[PDB]
C-alpha cells in the first residue's frame, strides 16, 4: 500500500493530526516515527502500513530462509526500511588485513562488536512485542533455535534451523577459545554457547517435535534417504531399503525404484559397501519394474 | 442541587421509597425542563435536546407510579392538580421530541 | 410449559434483558437502576452474587461469553459505554471499559468460541465495533463506522461451521473459519457482514422485508440443520424467518412468520435452534416451531 | 410507601411513542429480551408466562417412573438394530436394513398397551406398529414358504393381514355399540358386527332376536358373488315396485351393506348411505369387505375410499375423513384453512398411502400432529424414519432429517436423556455436522462429580455409542475452567494429552503441596505417565522440574528398597550417581511461592542427609564389630562438594556444617591413631 514513504498511511495521519481542522476520531497510535515507537510507546500504526510491514517481514524471512540475505536488505533498501537493511549486515565476521603489513592498502571488513550485536539481536528475538518475522530473522543470525522453530513451518525449515544454529553455535564456539576478546562483561545465552551437537541428535530433535506436519513428513521415502544421507549410514539406510521392500515390493513409486538402484549404482562405483543381499532385492525388484 | 447533577432518577425512586410527591412533582418539573435547556447544568445533562446531541433520556417508569401514587388518592383536588402539573408538561416536552426526532431523521436521510 | 423459579431480582427499575450461563446454573439482569446483578439459580434456588454497578446509564443487554474463557460478562449502555466483568478467585472486578461510541450501544453478543474471544456491540450514532482479546488483558478494537443508517439496533454472529463449507477440504487440514455476524438497525435494513483475507469488515448482503425499524435479529445454531437460518423482528410488528439454502448460492429468502397487533422487541433461539421465542410489546412471549412440513407454528396460544 | 408495579401498558405515558427516538425511554424504555439454557430452559421478564422467571419447555407432568420407558425401551430397541462405524473421527450410526424392528416395536407396544396413563398415545402407537406388521413385517405366513414369496402372495398376505387390523381397530366401539343397541334394536346390533366383519356373531345375534331368514342370508355372504347379485336385483325390484317403504331403514342398510351398495336411493327420496354414522377405519373397512371382490388389492380399497369422502362434480359424499385418534369424536368440520392447503390425516392413513404409492409424501408422516396432540412429541417421529430408512425409502429432505434429529435430540435433552440426545445426533451423515453437534453437547452435561449416574452415562457413550473419551475430558476441562479447581483441570487436560497443559500448571500448584506433605506418591503419579520419551520430549522446561522432582522421589524409593533387601554395590553406585546428578538440579527449580522455595528446601535437607546413608553403604566397618553403619564415618571429601551447591537457608545450612565438622574432626581423631 506504501509508495512513498516508510509507514506511509500512519505519517499521512499525523500529519493531518496537526492540522486544527482534525474533526476525526483519535485512534491511539505512535507519536514518533523511528522504528522503536511502536514498542517503545507501545502503541500502534494504522492497519495499511501495519498490513505492509507484516507482508515485508514474511518476504524479508523468506530470502534470508534462502540464503537471499542481500536480497533481504535489497528489498530493505526498496521499501525505505534502510535501518533494516544495515541490521541485516551485523553478523559479519570482523577482519582488518592491514595488521599483516600490507604494501598497498585493503578494506577492513565484519563489525568488531558482532558479540555484543548477536546479544543485542537475541534481545530483540525474545520480547513478544516483536512479530514472529523479525524474531525470526534475528535468531537465524544469533543462534536463537528457540525463538526461530515459531515460524519453521517445513520438514525442510525445521532442519535447516536445527543446522544453520548447529553451525553458528560451533562457529562460535571456536571463535570463543581463539580470539582472546578483553574487558566484555556481557554473555551470549549458555543454552547456546554450551550447546552439544551432534548428527544423529538434530534427527532424535525432529522426531520430538510437537509439529504434526513434520512428524508425517519424516516418515517419507526420500525425507528418510536425506536422514541417512546427512549421517553418512549406508547401514541403516539398507535396512530402510529392506524394510520397504519386504512390505511393499509389489507397490514402490518406480522412480524411487530408479533412484534406490543408482544409488547402489553409485555407492558401488565409488567402491562404497552396501548390504549385497538387500543391494541383490533391489536389483531384482526393479528388473521386475 | 449536587446529587441531581449524579442521578435525578435514583433521588425520584427515593422521593417514591419515602411518599414525598410534591417534591417528586416538582423534581419532575424541573427535570422535563432541564432536558428542555433552562437547567442542563444543574442535572449533570451536558446537551438539551436538539437535532445536534446524544439521544435523551427520563425515568418513565418512575413518572407512571407517581401519577399512580398521586391518583390513589383521587378524592383530593390537589393530587389533580399536582397529576395534570406533570401531564400537560410532559406533552409540551414530547411535541418537542417528535419535531427533535423529525428534523434528527432529516439529517440522517441527506 | 412450566416454571422452575421466580427470581427476586432486587431491580427497583425496569429490566431489559435476562441471559443464563452455558450451563443455566447463573443467571444475569440488566436495567434503567444502571446496575447488572448476577444470581446463582442452581436447583431452584436464588443467591445474589454480585451487583454489577458501574455503568452510568440503563443497561440495554448482556452477553456471558463461552466457558472455555473463564467467567466472563459483557453490558451495554445509554451513556456509550460497554463494559466487560470477570469472576477471578470468587470476586468480580471490571476487566475492560470501551467508551468509543457516539450514542447509546442498544446491543452486545459474542462470538462462537471457534472464532476466539471476540465481542460485537452496535451503537445509535450508527457503528458496529468489534473487540478482539489479543492476550493479557489487551484488547484490539474494530469501529464499522455508518454500519447502518439513522441507527444500529442489535448484533448475531454466524455460528462457526457454516453447512456445507467443508466438502472441499482433505483430511488432515484445519477449518478455515469464514468470520461472519447479522444485525438489524432504524435504516430497515437486516445487513450479513464478513472478515476479509486483509482482517476488515465488509457489508456482504442487504435483507430488506420490514417495512419499519428492525429492533432485533439473531441467527439459528448450526446444529443438525444442514441450512444457515436468521429470525429478525421490527416496529410494524413483523417477524420474518430468513433461510439461506446452498452456503455457496449466498442467497436469502424471506418467510413471514408472524404480524404482531403492535411492536416485536427482540427474537429469541432455543439451545437446539428447533425452536423461536419472540418477545410481543403487549409484554408477552410467544414460542414458535418448524413442522416437518416447513411451516411456522406457535406453541403458547 | 411500598414500591407499585410497572403501570400496565394502556396507563404508560410512553404508550404507542416508541418512534419518538430522540427520548431513548420512549424508544427503548419499554423493551425487553429473553435467553434461552439447556434442557429448553427460558430466562422471562413479561406479563404471563422487579423480577425474571426461570421457566422450562416440557411435556406433560412428570411420572418419571413411567414417562421415562417410552424413550428408553424404544431406545434400547434401536440400538440392536444400527451397526455403529468409528472410520471417523466422530462415529456413525447407521440403520441394519431390514424388516426386524417392525416386530420388536409391536410386541413391546403389545406389553406396553395396559396400565400406563399415557394410554391414548400408547394405543394410537400401537395402531401405527400393527399397522407396520400387517404392510411390510413378517414372521408367520409367508415366512413358512422354503422358496422366494410371489409378489402375489406377499398383496394377498398384506391384505389377509389388513383384513385382521381394520377388525381389531373397530372391536371396542362395536362391543360397546351392541351392549346399548342389543336390548332396543338388535338390527343395530346386527349391523354394528356387519362392520367389523363379525358375521358369526351377526348370525347368532340373528337367532337370538327370532330374525332367522336374516341369519341364514348372512351366514352365506362371505364368498359367492350371486348372492350380492340376488339382493342387488332385490333391492331394484322393492323400489321399482315401491315396497321398500313398508321394509326397515336399519334393515334395508344391511341389504345394502350386503349388496355392495354404499348409498341406496329409495322411492320415499331418503337415502340409506351405509357408511353413515361410522368411523373412518370402519368407512374403510366396508371399502375393504362389501364394496371389493376378495381379489382386489389394499390399494383400490384406500381409493375407492378416498372417491368416497372428497368433493366431485356428480356424486354426493358419503365416507367420513381420516383423521387423528385425538381428533375423532370432535364435531370438527374442517372448514376448509385458508393457509392450510394440506389438510391433516391419521399416520396410520400416510402409511397406508405410502404402501400404495412408493413416492407419497413422507414429510405429513413423520410430522408429530399426525401421531399425537403434542407438536414436540417426535418419539413416534423419528422411529417411523429410522425404519422408513432401513426400509430403504430415501426421499425425505436434508432440511426434515436435520429438524427431526434435531428436534427428537432436543426432546431427549429437555427431559434429561442427553446419552440418548448423542445417540440420535450420531445418525447424522454429516462428520462435520456430527462432531460439532456431539463436542457442543458434551460441552453442557460432563459434570466434574463423577457420579454413579455421570459413570454410568460416559461409560455407555464410550462402550456402546464409541464417542471419543478424550471429549468427555475436554468437556470436564472447559467445566473445571468455569468452576475454577485446577487439579480436576489439569487431570481433565490430561485425560486430552496435551503434556505441556498438564506439566506447567503441575510444577506451580500440585509439586509444592505435595513434596511438603511428602505425599510422593501421588505426584509420582502425574510424572511417570508425563516421562516416557515419545511424551517427555514434547515437554517444554522438562530435565529442569519434571524430572528433577520425579529423580528426588525414585531416589527415595530405591532407598527405601536397599533399607529392606540385601541390594548390590551395583546398585549403591547407581544411587550415589542418581544423588550426584539431584544436587545441581534442585539449584535449577523454577520456584514461584515460598511454597515451592520450601518444597525445594526440604527436598535438599532430604538429599544432603541421603547422600550420607548412601556413602556409609559404600563405606561400611571392617569384619570385628557386629555395629550398624555409621553415617557420621562419612569423608568429608565426598560430601562437601555437592553439599555446596543444595539450595538451603541458614537454619538447614549451618546443621549441615555441624555434621560436616563432626566427621572432619573425625577424620583427624582418626588420623592420630
Amino acid at each position: 500500500y506504501a509508495k512513498s514513504v516508510y509507514w506511509e498511511n500512519t505519517l499521512h495521519t499525523l500529519k493531518q493530526r496537526q492540522l486544527t481542522s482534525y474533526v476525526g476520531s483519535v485512534r491511539p497510535l505512535v507519536t514518533e516515527l523511528d522504528p522503536d515507537a511502536p514498542i517503545r510507546q507501545k502503541m500502534p500504526l494504522d492497519d495499511l502500513d501495519r498490513e505492509d510491514e507484516v507482508r515485508l517481514l514474511k518476504y524479508l524471512f523468506t530470502l534470508i530462509r534462502a540464503g537471499m540475505t542481500e536480497e533481504a536488505q535489497r528489498l530493505c533498501k526498496r521499501c525505505g526500511q534502510a535501518w533494516r537493511a544495515a541490521t541485516l549486515e551485523g553478523w559479519k565476521l570482523y577482519h582488518d588485513p592491514n595488521v599483516n603489513g600490507g604494501t598497498e592498502l585493503e578494506p577492513v571488513e565484519g563489525n568488531p562488536y558482532r558479540r555484543i550485536w548477536k546479544i543485542s539481536c537475541w534481545r530483540m528475538a525474545e520480547d513478544e512485542l516483536f512479530n514472529r518475522y523479525e524474531r525470526a530473522i534475528y535468531a537465524a543470525l544469533s543462534g536463537n533455535l528457540k525463538q526461530l522453530l515459531p515460524v519453521c513451518d517445513t520438514w525442510e525449515d525445521t532442519v535447516w534451523a536445527y543446522f544453520r544454529v548447529m553451525v553458528d553455535s560451533l562457529v562460535e564456539q571456536e571463535i570463543q577459545t581463539s580470539v582472546a576478546t578483553l574487558d566484555e562483561t556481557e554473555e551470549l545465552p549458555r543454552e547456546y554457547l554450551g550447546a552439544n551437537w551432534t548428527l544423529e541428535k538434530v534427527f532424535e530433535e525432529l522426531q520430538a517435535t510437537d509439529k504434526k506436519r513434520v512428524l508425517e513428513e519424516n516418515q517419507e521415502h526420500y525425507h528418510i534417504v536425506q536422514k541417512f544421507l546427512i549421517l553418512g549410514d549406508i547401514d541403516g539406510l539398507m535396512d530402510e531399503f529392506s524394510k520397504w521392500l519386504s512390505k511393499s515390493r509389489n507397490n514402490l513409486p518406480g522412480h524411487l525404484l530408479r533412484f534406490m538402484t543408482h544409488l547402489i549404482l553409485f555407492f558401488r562405483t565409488l567402491g562404497l559397501q552396501t548390504k549385497e543381499e538387500v543391494s541383490i532385492e533391489v536389483l531384482k525388484t526393479y528388473i521386475q519394474l | 442541587n449536587s446529587y441531581k447533577k449524579v442521578d435525578a432518577a435514583e433521588l425520584l425512586r427515593l422521593y417514591l421509597n419515602y411518599d414525598l410527591l410534591e417534591e417528586a412533582v416538582d423534581l419532575v418539573s424541573e427535570y422535563v425542563d432541564a432536558v428542555l435547556g433552562k437547567g442542563h447544568q444543574y442535572f449533570g445533562i451536558e446537551f438539551p435536546l436538539s437535532a445536534t446531541a446524544p439521544m435523551v433520556w427520563l425515568p418513565y417508569s418512575s413518572i407512571d407510579q407517581l401519577l399512580q401514587a398521586l391518583g390513589e388518592n383521587s378524592a383530593n383536588s390537589h393530587n389533580i392538580a399536582l397529576s395534570q402539573k406533570i401531564l400537560d408538561k410532559l406533552e409540551d416536552y414530547q411535541q418537542k421530541v417528535d419535531k427533535a426526532t423529525r428534523d434528527l431523521l432529516y439529517r440522517r436521510t441527506l | 410449559v412450566s416454571v422452575i423459579n421466580t427470581v427476586d431480582t432486587s431491580h427497583e427499575d425496569m429490566i431489559h434483558d435476562a441471559q443464563m450461563d452455558y450451563y443455566g446454573t447463573r443467571l444475569a439482569t440488566c436495567s434503567s437502576d444502571r446496575s447488572v446483578k448476577i444470581f446463582d439459580v442452581r436447583n431452584g434456588g436464588q443467591i445474589l452474587i454480585a451487583d454489577l454497578r458501574g455503568h452510568e446509564g440503563p443497561v440495554w443487554q448482556v452477553a456471558w461469553a463461552h466457558p472455555m474463557y473463564g467467567n466472563i460478562l459483557a453490558s451495554c449502555s445509554y451513556d456509550r459505554k460497554v463494559i466487560i466483568w470477570r469472576e477471578e478467585n470468587g470476586t468480580w472486578e471490571k476487566s475492560h471499559e470501551h467508551a468509543g461510541h457516539d450514542s447509546s450501544v442498544n446491543s452486545v453478543c459474542w462470538a462462537p468460541h471457534d472464532y476466539g474471544l471476540i465481542l460485537a456491540c452496535g451503537s445509535s450514532d450508527g457503528a458496529i465495533s468489534l473487540l478482539t482479546y489479543t492476550g493479557e488483558g489487551q484488547w484490539e478494537v474494530k469501529k464499522i463506522n455508518n454500519a447502518h443508517t439513522i441507527g444500529c439496533n442489535a448484533v448475531s454472529w454466524a455460528p462457526a461451521v457454516v453447512p456445507g463449507s467443508l466438502i472441499d477440504h482433505p483430511s488432515g487440514q484445519k477449518p478455515n473459519y469464514i468470520k461472519r455476524f447479522a444485525s438489524g438497525g432504524c435504516d430497515n435494513l437486516i445487513k450479513l457482514w464478513k472478515e476479509e483475507e486483509d482482517g476488515q469488515w465488509k457489508e456482504e448482503q442487504k435483507l430488506e422485508a420490514h417495512s419499519d425499524w428492525v429492533r432485533d435479529v439473531a441467527w439459528a445454531p448450526s446444529i443438525g440443520l444442514p441450512t444457515s437460518t436468521i429470525a429478525s423482528c421490527s416496529q410494524d410488528g413483523r417477524v420474518f424467518i430468513w433461510t439461506c439454502d446452498d452456503a455457496s448460492s449466498n442467497t436469502w429468502s424471506p418467510k413471514l412468520l408472524h404480524k404482531f397487533n403492535d411492536v416485536v422487541w427482540h427474537v429469541s433461539w432455543s439451545i437446539t435452534a428447533n425452536i423461536l421465542a419472540v418477545s410481543g410489546g403487549d409484554n408477552k412471549v410467544t414460542l414458535w416451531k418448524e413442522s416437518v412440513d416447513g411451516q411456522w407454528v406457535c406453541i403458547s396460544d | 410507601r411500598r414500591q407499585l408495579g410497572l403501570v400496565p401498558r394502556e396507563k404508560s405515558v410512553t404508550y404507542g411513542k416508541g418512534k419518538l427516538l430522540m427520548d431513548m425511554a420512549l424508544f427503548m424504555g419499554r423493551s425487553f429480551r429473553v435467553g434461552w439454557g439447556p434442557n429448553w430452559t427460558l430466562a422471562n421478564s413479561g406479563e404471563q408466562l422487579f423480577k425474571v422467571h426461570l421457566e422450562k419447555l416440557s411435556l406433560r407432568q412428570r411420572k418419571p417412573d413411567e414417562d421415562m420407558k417410552l424413550y428408553q425401551t424404544p431406545l434400547e430397541l434401536k440400538l440392536k438394530h444400527s451397526t455403529v462405524h468409528v472410520d471417523e473421527l466422530c462415529p456413525l450410526i447407521v440403520p441394519n436394513l431390514g424388516v426386524a424392528v417392525i416386530h420388536d416395536y409391536a410386541d413391546w407396544v403389545k406389553e406396553a398397551s395396559g396400565d400406563l396413563p399415557e394410554a391414548q398415545i400408547v394405543k394410537h402407537w400401537s395402531l401405527t406398529w400393527t399397522l407396520c406388521e400387517a404392510l411390510w413385517g413378517h414372521l408367520k405366513e409367508l415366512d413358512s414358504q422354503l422358496n422366494e414369496p410371489r409378489e402375489y402372495i406377499q398383496i394377498l398376505e398384506r391384505r389377509r393381514a389388513f383384513s385382521r387390523w381394520l377388525s381389531c381397530t373397530a372391536t371396542p366401539q362395536i362391543e360397546e355399540e351392541v351392549s346399548l343397541t342389543q336390548k332396543n334394536s338388535p338390527v343395530e346390533a346386527v349391523f354394528s358386527y356387519l362392520t367389523g366383519k363379525r358375521i358369526s356373531e351377526a348370525c347368532s345375534l340373528a337367532q337370538q332376536s327370532g330374525d332367522h331368514r336374516l341369519a341364514l342370508l348372512l351366514s352365506q355372504f362371505v364368498g359367492s358373488q350371486s348372492v350380492r347379485e340376488l339382493l342387488t336385483m332385490q333391492l331394484v325390484d322393492w323400489h321399482q315396485l315401491q315396497a321398500d317403504s313398508f321394509i326397515q331403514d336399519e334393515r334395508l342398510r344391511i341389504f345394502a351393506l350386503l349388496a355392495g351398495k354404499p348409498v341406496w336411493q329409495l322411492s320415499e327420496k331418503k337415502q340409506i348411505n351405509v357408511c353413515s354414522q361410522l368411523d373412518w377405519k370402519r368407512s374403510l373397512a366396508i371399502h375393504l369387505w362389501y364394496l371389493l371382490p376378495p381379489t382386489a388389492s389394499i390399494s383400490r380399497a384406500l381409493s375407492m375410499y378416498e372417491e368416497a369422502f372428497q368433493n366431485t362434480s356428480d356424486s354426493d359424499r358419503y365416507a367420513c375423513s381420516p383423521l387423528p385418534s385425538y381428533l375423532e369424536g370432535s364435531g370438527c368440520v374442517i372448514a376448509e384453512e385458508q393457509n392450510s392447503q394440506t389438510p391433516l390425516r391419521d399416520v396410520c392413513f400416510h402409511l397406508l398411502k405410502l404402501y400404495s404409492d412408493r413416492h407419497y409424501d413422507l414429510n405429513q408422516l413423520l410430522e408429530p400432529r399426525s401421531i399425537t396432540a403434542d407438536p414436540l412429541d417426535y418419539r413416534l417421529s423419528w422411529h417411523l424414519w429410522e425404519v422408513l430408512r432401513a426400509l430403504n425409502y430415501t426421499h425425505l429432505s436434508a432440511q426434515c432429517e436435520g429438524v427431526l434429529q434435531a428436534s427428537y435430540a432436543g426432546q431427549l435433552e429437555s427431559e434429561g436423556l442427553w446419552e440418548w440426545a448423542i445417540f440420535v445426533l450420531l445418525h447424522i451423515d454429516n462428520s462435520g455436522i456430527r462432531e460439532k453437534a456431539v463436542r457442543e453437547l458434551l460441552t453442557r452435561h460432563c459434570q466434574l462429580l463423577e457420579t454413579p449416574e455421570s459413570w454410568a452415562k460416559e461409560t455407555f457413550l464410550t462402550q456402546k455409542l464409541r464417542v471419543p473419551a478424550k471429549w468427555i475430558h475436554e468437556a470436564k476441562a472447559v467445566r473445571a475452567h468455569m468452576e475454577s479447581d485446577k487439579h480436576l483441570e489439569a487431570l481433565c487436560l490430561f485425560k486430552a494429552e496435551h503434556w505441556n497443559r498438564c506439566h506447567k500448571l503441575i510444577i506451580r500448584h500440585l509439586a509444592s503441596d505435595a513434596i511438603i506433605n511428602e505425599n510422593y506418591d501421588y505426584l509420582k503419579g502425574f510424572l511417570e505417565d508425563l516421562a516416557p520419551p515419545e511424551r517427555s520430549s514434547l515437554i517444554q522446561d522438562w530435565e529442569t522440574s519434571g524430572l528433577v522432582y520425579l529423580d528426588y522421589i525414585r531416589v527415595i524409593e530405591m532407598l527405601r528398597h536397599i533399607q529392606q533387601v540385601d541390594c548390590s554395590g551395583n546398585d549403591l553406585e547407581q544411587l550415589h550417581i542418581k544423588v550426584t546428578s539431584l544436587c545441581s538440579r534442585i539449584e535449577q527449580i523454577q520456584c514461584y511461592s515460598a511454597k515451592d522455595r520450601l518444597a525445594q528446601s526440604d527436598m535438599a535437607k532430604r538429599v544432603a542427609n541421603l547422600l550420607r546413608v548412601v556413602l556409609s553403604l559404600h563405606h561400611p566397618p571392617d569384619r570385628t564389630s557386629d555395629s550398624t553403619p555409621d553415617p557420621q564415618r562419612v569423608p568429608l571429601r565426598l560430601l562437601a562438594p555437592h553439599i555446596g551447591r543444595l539450595p538451603m537457608p541458614e537454619d538447614y545450612a549451618m546443621d549441615e556444617l555441624r555434621s560436616l565438622t563432626q566427621s572432619y574432626l573425625r577424620e583427624l581423631a582418626v588420623g592420630s591413631l
